[PDB]
Parts: C-alpha cells; structure tokens; sequence
C-alpha cells in the first residue's frame, strides 16, 4: 500500500512531505580500550528510518491520509514510501535480461548487465532486489565492459539464488508505521488539521 | 443603556396599523439578566397625535390602547385605517431626506398609568419621537 | 516600444466565469515578487564572498483598489465575495463564519496592446469607508497567491460600474434619537484570512504559489468621531461612561450600517475643541449587522 | 411597513414575469433553523404600480396575484407578458450611460389581507419599491 | 445581483462559424452544498437574436440557430453560420477596442427558453443577455 | 449522562470545543526481530481517546459545566459526548428498517438498507452499533445496490446477532474523565475560567 | 478566623485575590483493564484545595496580611476562605424552621422546607450544612411542592441527626494553610513586598 | 449646545484642600480612556464572528502642561510635589526619596456651564524646561488613575501665577569660570514612579481605576550644547576627555540649577559648525542638585 502522495494525489496539496528524515539505524556494540583502539561489534540488522512532517491540513485531505491510515491499520499491510530526491533516472532499460550470478552474500553484488542496459547508477543512489523488500544505496560503482560491480551499505539480506533482478527506479520503502500505538490529531477551531507526523521503520 | 423613548413610527397609506409592545424589566445584577416581565394590572395607555409641539396644536388623530395577555406583559397600540387617512390628510408635502416616501405628520407620546393601584396615579410617558406617513401606490 | 501607463488600464475580476469590470475607479496599487533563499557557505576551507541563492516561491501580492460608490451597486459584491449573506439588496453579517475556505476569485489588470497581469486566487481581506465631508469610497484589500502574464483575457463590457453617487452628509442616530455634532463616521470591515503554506520536497527545484487559505476570524468594526457637547449639567444621554449595549445606525442616503446592540467605547481628546471618539462594535448576542445598499429613491 | 426592506423588481421585456414569496416564521432560540412555514389559508395578496409616488397618478399594470401552495406558504406575485409590455410602454425613456437596459417604468405595493370569519380587516404591506424594465431585442 | 447574474459577453470570431455549447443544470447549494443535476431538457425550446442597438427600431443583424444536442442531461447549443458571422462583421462599429484591437462592437442580444409542453406551465424566462464584439481576422 | 454543548444548551455559547484531539490508543505487542521484520500481536482492545480544550469560560457557563461533571463524579455513570466534526448528516433517512444478518465478526460488516436509507457514508465518518457503545471508523465503502459493504477500523467488539441497527448519525462516545483526581479552575481578574480542559478516555 | 479580603477590609485593596484556584482533590484508585473497561475506586475524603496569588504588596498591606497569618499560626486556628464568585444570593428566609430528615448518609438531602424560604438554589451553587464544616456544591436541585431534592458532589461526611440546618449563603472554607512550613516574602529596593502565595486546603 | 473650547478653560490642581490655578499655561494635552477585555470564542460548534468584550477598567490619563515662569514662583510647588526638599526658595533634589509612594493631588480642566474633568490620584512624573535663545518654559507630565465628570468643582480665585518673567539669556559656569559658546542648555527631572495593579476577582463586573504607586527612583539630569571651541593647541579646559567630578552651574536671572559635583560625558558632532555636545547627571556623593526660583531682584 502507498502513502499519499502528490505524486497520485496532487489534488491534496497538504499531504507533501514538508520534511524527511532518512534515519540510518545500525545498531553496534562499540568498546573503547585504553590504549586508544576503538573497536566496534555488529549483530543486528539495519533499518532504514523514515520520518515524514506534515503543515496544517484540512478536513479533506484529513480525511483521505486518516481513511489511508486506518486502512493500513486494519489489513496490517505495508506502507509504501517513495522519496522524490531518488527519483533520478539514470539507467534505463529491461532488467528481465540482465542476471546475478548466484551465491553472493558479502556486501558487493557483481551483475552481467547483457549490454541490455544504458547509463550507470551513481553512488549515492538507491538500488534494490527484485525478490526482497531490503532497500540499498550504491557507494561505489565500476563497470569493466558489460559487469557491473555495485557496492552496498547495508550486507546483502539475502543470498542471492541466481533469479534476482536488481531494481533502480521506482523504489519503494516497505515501512510499518511505528507510533501508532498513541496516533492521534488535534482540530483547531478555525477546522484544520494540526500535529500530524509519521514516524516509520522499514519493516522488511 | 441609559433612556431609548425617542423612536419614529413608520405607518403605512391605506393600510391599518397595529404596533405590539412586549413590556419587559431586565436587571443586570446577574451577568444573565432577568427577563422578568412587568404584570400588566391597573394600567392604561394614552396616545395623540398632535401636529408640532406649539400649544393650542390640533389634533391630528388619538392612538386606540388594547391590553391583552396582561400575565406575560405584552400590550399593543393601534388605530383604524379611518385614523390612518386622516393623519395622511394632513401631512405635510415635503418628504423625508433618507427616504422619499416618508412625509411628517406630527408627534406623538404614550403614558402608561396606574389609576389607584394604591392610592397613587403613577402615571409616567413610556415613548415619544415623530410619526412619519409612507405614501402607497395600491389604492 | 509599449509603455504601460496606470491611467491606461482596465480591471476586471473574474468570479463564477462572469468579468466585473469595475470602474469608476480612484486609484489601485499593487506589486509583485519573489520569495528566495539566499545562504552564504562559508567554510573554513574557503571563506567564500558568493551565496547560493534559488528562486523558489512566489511572495502573495497584495492588490488594493478605491472604489466610488455607484447606482448600479457593483461593488457590493465585495460584501458578498468577503463572505456577508445577502437578501435582497442587504448584506449580513452571519453569526459564524460560513466556509472554512474564503472565496476565491481571479482578477485581471488590462492594458493596451494585449497586455495583462493575471492575479489569481485571490480573496477579499479588507473593506473599509469613511463616512465624511468629502465624497465616500470604500478601499478593497485583495491577496493574491499567484500572479502571471497573459495575452488574451476577460473584460467586462457588460457588467460595469454606473455613475458615481452624489455626495450626502452622514447622520448616526440611536434608534430614531440623532447623535449631535458628527465629525467622520468610518467603518471597517475584514476577513482575516491566513495562507496555509504546503511547500513540501517535492516542490524543490520548481517555482511555488499558494493557493488555499482559512478563514480566522470575520468583523464588523466603525469608529465615530464627535465633539464633546453636552446638553446639560451631569447629563445622562451624552457623557464618558461606556455603554453595554445600544441600538446605533450611521445613516446615509444612499447607504446605512446596523448594528442592532452595540459595545461603545468613548475617547476624550482635549485638542483645540473638545473631541470625543466612539469604538463601535457588535455585542456577543447581537443580531447580525446590517449592510444596506441604496442605489437611488432607497 | 418595512421601509429599510425596499428592493426593486426588475421586469424582463418580451418576457411573462414571475415572483414567488415565502412566508415562513421562525424562532431560533430553541435551536437555529427552526422555521415553521405559514399557513396562507385564506390569505389574499394584491398590489398595483402607478407612474408616480403621489395621488393622482396614473395607474400603469396591476400584479395577478396568486396562492400557489395553502398551507405551504408559497405565495406568488405576477403579470402576464401583455401587462409587461404597457409597462415597456409606459416606462420612462432617460436610459444610464452605464446601464442602457434599464429603464424606470413606476413604484410597487403589495399588501396582504385576511378575509376570515371570526375576524376582521388585517390588511399589511410586505413589498415597497420601484419596477425597473430591462429592454429586450429578441422579442 | 439583481441582473448580474444571468449576463455574460459573446465575441464571434471573423471568417469562423460560431458555437456555444450550453449544459443545463440543476445545482442544490442551500439544502446542501456540492449536489447538481442535470435538467430535463425535454420541451425547452430555445431562441435568441441580436440587434444593433436598443432602441424601439434596431436592425435584426442575426439570430442564433439554436438546437438541443441532447434532450435529457440539459445540453444544448446555440450557434450561427459562417454567413451571419460575416453579416455581423460587416454591419459592426468601425471603432476599435483600445485594449484589444481585433474587437469591435455588433451589438446586442438575448436568449429566452421557451418551456411549452401539455402541461400548463408555458413560461418564459431570458437567460442570457449581454453585448456582441466581433473579432476580426485575415486568414480569410 | 450526555456532556453539555452548544447543541444541547445553546444558550451558553462559551461551551463547545476550541480543539478536540481524537486519539488512537491500540494496544499491542511489537516486537522488533534481529533480521529487520517488525511482529505485532494485538491483543488489549482499542479505545478512542478524547481530549477536548475550552475556550474562556464565563462564570455561569462554568458554573453549569462543573454542575454537570460533578454529577457524573457523583451517580459514577458513564459521561457521553458528541463531537460536531463527525455531525455531517450525510445519512438521511430511518435506520429501524435495516437489517444486519447474525453472524459477523471483523472489520467487515454487510447490512442491508432495503432501499431506505438515502446518501452514502464516505470513508472517514464514524459509525456506532445500537446496542453495543463501541465507536468505529469507516475506511472504506463498497455497496451494490441496496446492500452495502463497510470495513471498519476496530474490528467488531461483539458479533452481530441480526437485531443490531447502523447509527450513522448522533454518535456518542461513552467515555470516562482522566483528570478527576485533581481538577481545578482559576478565575482570572477579567472574570473568566481560563485553561479549562478534560482528558476523556473511551471505557469499554 | 477570617482572611482578609476587600470585603472587611477595603483600605487594604492589594489584599485582594488576584486568581484563585478551587482545586477538585478526591483521590482515587483508577485501573484499566486490558478489555478497554476502566475502573475506579474510592475510598479517602474529597478535600477542596484553594490557591490564593496576590500581587506587590505595600508595607500596611503585608503588615496587616501576616499579623493576621501569624496569629494563625500563633492560635492553630482555622483560615476562613470567602469566594465572591459564589455569594449569589438566591435562596432567603430563616433556615431554623427548615426540617431535614434524619438518617440521610447518601450523596443526597432531602428536606422540608416548610414554605419559609423564598427562591430556589441553582445548580453549580455552595451548599453547607450547619452542624458540619464540610462544603458542598449543588449539582442538581428538583423541587416537588415545599420538600426539596439537593444533590451534592461530596458523599455527606455526616449522617443527618434531624437537627442539621442548611446553609445556603456567607459559606466560608473552613481552611488550613498549607506551604506554611517555608513560608516567606521578599522584599525589594522599592518597599514592596512581592512573592507571596497562600495554598490552603479544607481541613473539615 | 454648549461646545468645549480649549481656549477657554482654566486648570485648578486641588493640593491639600487649596486650589492652584495655574494660570500663564501656554498650552495642555490630556486624554482619557477605558481599558477592555475583548475575546473571540470560535469553537468547531460555532465559528463566531461576535467578540465578548466587557469594559473592567479606567486606563490612566497622561496629563501634559506647559506653564510659562511666573513673579510668583508658584510653579516651583510641582518639584515640591515631584518630591524635592525645600528651603526658602531653593529646591534640593534629597539623596534618597523621601517615601515609598509619591505625593497624590487631584486636578481640575474647568470650562464654561459648570462644565468640568476631574482627574484624581495624580503625581508629577516629569518636568523639564529648555533654557536658550527663546522664552524658557517647563513642561510637567502628570498621571492620573481615575478620572470623572462633575457639576461643581475648586476654582483657584486668589491663588494664582502672577506676570511672566522678561526673558534673559543663560550661562553655564565651572565655580565661577564660564564656559563659551552655549548653544542650548536643556535641564530635565524626573519622577519615574510606577502604578500597582491590583485589579482582583473582587473587582469582577466592576470599572477599576488606579490608586496606589510607588517611586521606583528620582533624578535630575541636562543636556549642554555647545559649539566645539578650542582657545590653545592641546589645551587641556576644553576637549573631549570626560570629566568624573566638576562643579557646574546652569544660571540664568531667574533661575539657577546647580549640580555640586557633575560627571560630564561629551559627544563631538562634525556638522556645519562643529558642536559639543554634554550629558551632566550628579555623581554617587554628590551634594543634593540645588534649583534656586528668582522671582525679581535675585
């Protein structure tokens, strides 16, 4: 399920991001010795945090991103959040004929594109799996001829079974909205809408 | 606040007039003032019309008091449309500056009266102000 | 080449696909601009001397006409836009504010040789007019959330303002009681609206207006002006003490503002003759004012 | 009458003219809207327009009243489109510069009555003005 | 608002059959606010013409050819050919509109809708008026 | 015991809400997994809770407002409350003729008008069971013909027996004060209670 | 012994109290079940608490305002508290030929008045009872000929003798001062005294 | 009716059960006013447009005169009443003020037909008089706390200021050294009392009016103007150096301000002529600031 957007949704003005907060949670056992070396730990996972403010609202737009809330809330779905500044188009083509040879769990995915895609991603960017919601930014990118070597924050989530076709446009945060166990939204007298923010996790 | 008597009354040509006055006593010792009506007993209403305030003026018309609903205080003064021809006949021809169907006919007052209620004639003016014709155009 | 001359013009505003072209017009102003966001980075790597500044929004404009009253009462219709109810030729002040949402209308500025500036979403904020010795006009305050330039455009050749009214001396009265020595009698009117800024991230890099607003507070306001007389010694009618509430009309010929209770508040100026100063406005319980529109013979 | 209450018709030439009343009484203080339309039963409404706003004017059309719902409270005031045409007859030929479509045909009144049993003359004026004709080219 | 209503402004442009389309509807906004619906257009006859001035004796310079496209949903369309088009032009003021040259006066027009049915509720009404400019052109 | 507001005692204007914070108080066990998926179980039930603000309280629209709250600390009953946002009439009609069939549980809910009920419930209105005191959310609507299909936020408290009827309009919420324990009022030289406000709680 | 206010002593109008603050203290043990029902019990007293502020006092002002506070504290009286809010004089005649009958432990008085007593007491008002110092407030009032159904937001702290006498006006709060442990004012450079603040509680 | 003329009025301050009217008044300012509490309550019920506001309070007057010197010094009773010392007819400013709350008087604006404003509880908080090239005058500021309308009122008949004192031109000395080129010497003293709020719930549905103040301190001060002379090169009596303590005197044939011990700040202005410009307060341990009221003859 999308979150509202003026995107699908530029008849509510009111519901725009006015402020993101991409949140990098990657939780560490850090130790400090004596002798000066830091020395870091890590177990879990790491999840990309997404807060979204939003201005004043009215009744209508209200009521479409409550109706758009309480819907996600009753068939426990997935909000899906897209970030208009990751939204640059770079490689374009058919990602049906490009393959990931299998067995790569590192941090650092190797693809033969099959000359079948034009441009190159840029690091920075967002790049995702075609069979797993985890969402990853590219750090560093060098093609020798038609393979292409991106590199990877976040260590590959899956190992990839040789099927996976990687995903460079349209990507989408598969967030479960976190503070909703209090949710609420105070009218003012004058009708609007106010105190609004959604605090969300990506809950692959 | 302070004293309101001086209201114009408006009557129409060719129709008959009616005016009905809700007595009332509000108090504003409580923030929500009392809507107490006046008990309407032992009490007589006197009106005439009379051309300029000069003494010796003649009568233009006399005012006709009913006293009905005297629990709640309401009350209403009125005159035939005989009475109302007979102001329209002798108003004058200049009309007023604010609407130009308006032409003076004379004063007016209204004195309530108490006659013996307990051995006293308390009897005070209630409104005043001038009486003003609007010419018709239906008959 | 063209020169555009404030003489050579025509406004027109456009509401529910009708022009209003309204003339008899004293005198407008308004302006234009642009909203930036200047940042100066200076780093300690380079101290640098030139900003990073971007062109993002369009600053509301704020247009302001003055009207002359006409026989053909065009310019009630700002009471109607502003948000009054009307019957007849009255316009009410209602008890609460109708719509959340003011009502928007487009406006046009014409000048010769095709040329045009477009002010849009655009709402009634400001209505005020002294009553005085010299020829009433009541001054309009319009904001506009976007402004453009247009080729072709909507006049209104019909729907014009008639000839301006004849002056007539104003008189404010308690019920029928006249209140003596007047000196100018002003009323204010306002819709005091506020623009909702939505300027979220996905208007980066692209130009943005307003465009929807709400409605705080509407009001009804008039402050009188008289000389301190007094008819008696410790009179009751005409002295200092405020008055709670109190039946007052400012009375024209051609146009007469009610306010069936009133709060008034007194001023005493001790200038070369003494000069008392009214507050007027509308008690909490009081019927709604009265705005009446007399074109000619009431 | 209602002399702040002045509105002026305006008649569509070529064209049978048609205006509909609602006399609808009400009292909020219970509740806002609480509006109890009046019954009209045996109420009957008539007016006329004369030339000028003075005795001896010349009569120029009589409305063709009507109760169009009793008990509704939906009273009409009406002229056929011959009745409209002497008016555009006799209207007046001082056209604005501004609004050339209008022209000053006569003044208007309407008054109501009540002609029950068990009562008596009750007769009131609910409209007051001028009638404006709006000059046609279509026929 | 007593005539403001119902009047707006018609420019036909030179050397081009004109057409207005009209759509018809019924729009509830004191019971309630956004509720509309379509009137039924079923014996609602239409009829306009424009004169050159208002004066007892005008000239009939044109009159609109008008027709109901669609019965029910309360469409219809006035409109006039390319010969009354040219008739306007050329019987039209020669003074030129400052703020927009191509525009000069015709003239004056209205519009009245005829409901006669079986039903005995023949009445007329004028539901639009206003003032004709022609628009000249050279694409001839 | 119905909380007094200008609908029902118009003439104390001073009464209604200058800002009324519906909130959403679900309950649940989340717990975040080492891998990045986010588990949920819900198991205490939902309640609505309302925090209502007002404005400058004269002294006898007080007096009347604190009569009223102290005779519900007395007789300990449940205290009702309308919220006008919620008041739009988009229902007209006589719900008595409408039947819900026996034996539904969840969100979803099937009820048929039988061709009485004019107007349609847009998603974001509230919606209230006759006998149940339980206050739903629509979220989204669905009807064809007479029959219509409404899916709502709380899943249903008690399972239909075919005699409840739909209330679409008039809705109360039978709440309970949260601000009992210590509640005071400052009267200010001007002559008004200023800062009045109430946390209610949605029992049951 | 009374606290001075403008009403005995005029000559001293900073004594006035610029806000008070009527505090409603009725402790109770409020748990909330996982099933969305929310429970109370009672079992302490309801103590109204008053909050009295006071602005720059000149030296006669605050000599007399702690003479008579020190006397208190001297005596161990009992401050008497007057709230002009609540002197609406409404109820008048002799309460001695008033009958109350005996018995009544409830939340409720029920009394005879014997037609001495002119007007009828109003919602929201202070009530009090002759033999108990303990006050009152009237949260509902039917009267059915001479005898008068009052309802009071205490529980009656007493068990009516038949000899009790209600009281409808001069109602004092039979108070104690609290905070008076560290109590204190600050006196300026100007000559006034400025920091001064009476919490006081109804020591019944 | 009877209009109220400013010129034709007469000002009687009421002191201790005597009037002063103080007469050669060139010209007075006042104004009086009421204070209110006006709030709007907009609910989502209704979303009115009627405010509440009820009149609770009397906001203080601030009373201006300016009186011309007079041969009978009565003028001198307002640093009398400011709070200043007196011995014979000299006025000391005290080290330290006096009481805690100033001296109250009330006043009078009298005018024809018994008509009259009577403000009470006022205090002097200002006085300052420009000595220069034109006819020295003092103005007084005085506030009020509660001010009314009366039928009878305190005429000042045989209390009253006598002729105007003949104009003479001033001289500002060091111990007996004077200083060259005056310009302007302004002298100022001030009262800068504050009033005590005590508006309480007592007060409810009441119009309160102030009573009681406080000093919150005094203090006479000057401004000198001079033109920038200098007699030697680095000369060392006359530069821009400021000065802890110097004994100055601001003298003239009728009045005479002495400060025993000055700190002097200058201040250079490079205009046409080049002028200096002093700001002369009283040290820490100063002896008490003398103005001495010549009437004729010293």
């Amino acid at each position: 399920m999308r979150l509202p957007d003026p995107y699908t949704n530029p008849e509510y003005p009111g519901l725009g991001f006015e402020s993101v907060n991409l949140v990098d949670n990657d939780p560490m056992i850090r130790d400090e010795l004596p002798n000066g070396k830091v020395k870091e730990v890590k177990i879990s996972a790491q999840y990309w945090g997404i807060n979204i403010s939003y201005p004043e609202l009215f009744p209508d737009e209200y009521a479409f991103l409550d109706s758009r809330l309480l819907e996600y809330k009753r068939t426990g779905d997935y909000l899906d959040v897209l970030l208009p500044q990751y939204e640059a188009f770079r490689v374009r083509g058919d990602t049906k004929s490009v393959t990931i040879p299998a067995g790569q769990k590192g941090s650092q995915i190797i693809l033969n594109t099959n000359g079948t895609l034009t441009g190159q991603p840029k690091a920075g960017d967002l790049f995702k799996l075609s069979t797993h919601p985890k969402v990853y930014k590219i750090t560093n990118f060098s093609s020798s001829g038609n393979v292409w070597n991106i590199s990877l924050y976040p260590d590959l989530f899956i190992t990839t079974t040789g099927s996976e076709k990687p995903v460079f446009n349209g990507i989408l945060f598969r967030t479960k909205l976190m503070n909703g166990d209090s949710f609420g939204s105070t009218l003012n007298n004058n009708g609007t809408y106010s105190g609004i923010s959604l605090s969300l996790r990506e809950s692959l | 606040s302070t004293e309101n008597r001086v209201i114009d009354l408006v009557v129409d040509e060719n129709v008959p007039y009616g005016l009905l006055m809700q007595f009332m006593d509000v108090d504003d010792s409580v923030y929500p003032s009392t809507s107490k009506p006046v008990d309407l007993t032992d009490f007589s209403l006197r009106g005439s019309i009379k051309s300029s305030l000069e003494d010796g003026a003649e009568t233009v018309a006399s005012f006709t008091t009913a006293i009905v609903d005297a629990a709640q205080g309401v009350a209403s003064i009125s005159l035939p449309v005989s009475a109302v021809t007979t102001i329209a006949s002798k108003a004058s021809k200049e009309r007023d500056r604010y609407n130009p169907r308006q032409r003076l006919a004379g004063y007016y007052d209204v004195i309530i009266t108490r006659t013996a209620v307990g051995s006293a004639a308390s009897s005070f003016r209630i409104m005043e102000g001038k009486v003003y014709i609007s010419d018709g155009v239906t008959q | 080449m063209f020169y555009s001359l404030m003489r050579e013009s025509k406004i027109v505003i456009e509401y529910d696909g009708r022009g209003y072209h309204f003339d008899a017009l004293s005198n407008y102003d308004a302006s234009t601009s642009f909203q930036e966001f200047k940042t100066l980075r200076r780093t300690i790597h380079n101290r640098t001397n030139y900003a990073d500044s971007i062109i993002n929004a369009q600053d509301p404009s704020s247009i302001s006409l003055a009207i002359n009253f006409s026989t053909t009462l065009i310019e009630s219709n700002f009471f109607d836009w502003m948000g009054f109810t009307r019957e007849g030729n009255s316009l009410f002040l209602p008890r609460n504010t109708p719509n959340i949402e003011p009502i928007m209308f487009n406006m046009y500025i014409i000048n010769h040789n095709n040329s045009c500036i477009y002010f849009e979403n655009c709402y009634v904020s400001t209505v005020d007019f002294s009553l005085d010795k010299s020829i009433p006009i009541l001054n309009v305050g319009i904001e506009s959330g976007k402004f453009s330039e247009v080729s072709t455009f909507r006049d209104g050749y019909t729907i014009t303002q008639g000839e301006v009214l004849p002056y007539s001396a104003p008189a404010v009265y308690t019920n029928s009681s006249p209140l003596p020595a007047l000196i100018s009698a002003s009323m204010s009117f306002q819709q005091q609206c506020s623009w909702r800024e939505d300027r979220n991230i996905f208007d980066i890099n692209k130009i943005y207006t307003n465009k929807r607003a709400y409605v705080n507070e509407m009001n009804a306001s008039a402050t009188l002006a008289f000389y301190y007389v007094k008819r008696l010694v410790g009179d009751k009618f005409l002295n200092l003490d405020p008055e709670t509430r109190t039946p007052l009309i400012i009375k024209n010929k051609y146009v007469s503002i009610t306010f069936p209770l009133a709060r008034i508040s007194k001023r005493l100026n001790f200038s070369d003759l003494y000069q008392v100063e009214y507050d007027v406005i509308p008690t909490a319980d009081s019927d709604p004012v009265e705005i009446n529109f007399f074109g000619e013979r009431k």
